[PDB]
């Protein structure tokens, strides 16, 4: 999971 | 002077010397004003560079550890381990350290929506590194503070921000990916990433010119999480 | 205990966390004994990356300093100036740090031709990043102590190692780089470097299994400032 | 120039  | 600490933070940005960056920001952030947004994104980035180097090599070392689990090697493993409380320590300090800068100075001063959703996010954020690698009672508590401050985050942005404002976005999907990381329910983070994208889309004339690359990507982002998660 | 230090400064390395990997090498260094070739590389690339960071930073903050200079905004600069001076501070002790631990440790306890090759070309290397920012006196205690350290392993080398082994063209690599960066002397510069590349092309049947690839590599490297200087 |  990519997280700003 | 102030405007002396953003020059130094600058310079220190430069010469990617990130720890020095920090210290600037946190005396700005130490006299109780409104931070503008130039200086709430170099605060952030100092922030960002200090705690991404650790969470780095705390991966790197997890999976070195995980790699001497799996062969039985026990002698290597109590130095991987000395090693990564090590870097766990220095997690906990700089999320303390920051955790501590937004509730005494931050959240207290801040006076607009856009910042009140900036500084609670964060705090959202940085309870949920503490939450990362934490283990037991110390991983619910991060995950309670974690929920509460995008909550918090949610609640205000929800009624202050256009849906396409990027800090929005940003807070639904770092939001979101709380909910899978780290209270393990891909059906909520689900709903959530896909209702903050919806809701962007319903709106693209809200699209500021400031910030519509910004914006994009979050999207982008989301989309990339809800295909991984399905 | 010295198997748990190598490994140890294993772990630092993959974790990309260079000054604990430095601490480790800096302790087997101290049992004054002679490094393996794993041992000479760690200890190398610790130090490399952490002088390598300040280097970095101090060329960023000299170019700043420079734009300022020629616009001639000179608020700005005695913060720049503060910045660049803290940051020669950082590389005088990090190079004094590995200088002091060559001279009581590792020279003295250096028992073959390419590990005396090897510590005193890294000597020549560090007095020469003392040089590369030093002004008037100190900056020509580092050539002297430099140019001293840099014919010493010239001098073992030209004797003990064939002219294709990889220390010995680094040596002469540098060692000619010395002479145009810090003594602004061009034609030894490129009689250096012209004579060590063709002294390993007289004799490439002397390439090591082991090394070949450091050894090409640096011959590229000779062409490329051969090439620059010309 | 370019180092080792």
């Amino acid at each position: 999971s990519i997280s700003r | 002077d102030r405007e002396d600490l953003v020059y130094q933070a600058k310079l220190a940005e430069q010469a990617e010397r990130y720890d020095e960056m920090v210290e600037s920001m946190k005396k700005v952030a130490g006299m109780d004003v409104e931070l503008t947004v130039e200086e709430r994104n170099l605060l952030s980035v100092a922030y960002k560079n200090v705690i991404g180097a650790r969470r780095a090599s705390w991966r790197i070392i997890s999976s070195i550890e995980q790699k001497e689990e799996n062969k039985g090697g026990e002698d290597k493993l109590k130095m991987i381990r000395e090693y990564r409380q090590m870097v766990e320590t220095e997690l906990k300090l700089i999320c303390c350290d920051i955790l501590d800068v937004l509730d005494k100075h931050l959240i207290p001063a801040a006076n607009t929506g856009e910042s009140k959703v900036f500084y609670y996010k964060m705090k959202g954020d940085y309870h949920r590194y503490l939450a990362e690698f934490a283990t037991g009672n110390d991983r619910k508590e991060a995950a309670e503070n974690s929920l509460v401050a995008y909550k918090a985050a949610s609640d205000i942005a929800m009624t202050e921000l256009p849906p396409t404002h990027p800090i929005r976005l940003g807070l639904a999907l770092n939001f979101s990916v709380f909910y899978y990381e780290i209270l393990n329910s891909p059906d909520r983070a689900c709903r959530l990433a896909k209702a903050a994208f919806d809701d962007a889309i319903a709106e693209l004339d809200t699209l500021s010119e400031e910030s519509y690359k910004d914006s994009t990507l979050i999207m982008q982002l989301l989309r990339d999480n809800l295909t991984l998660w399905t």
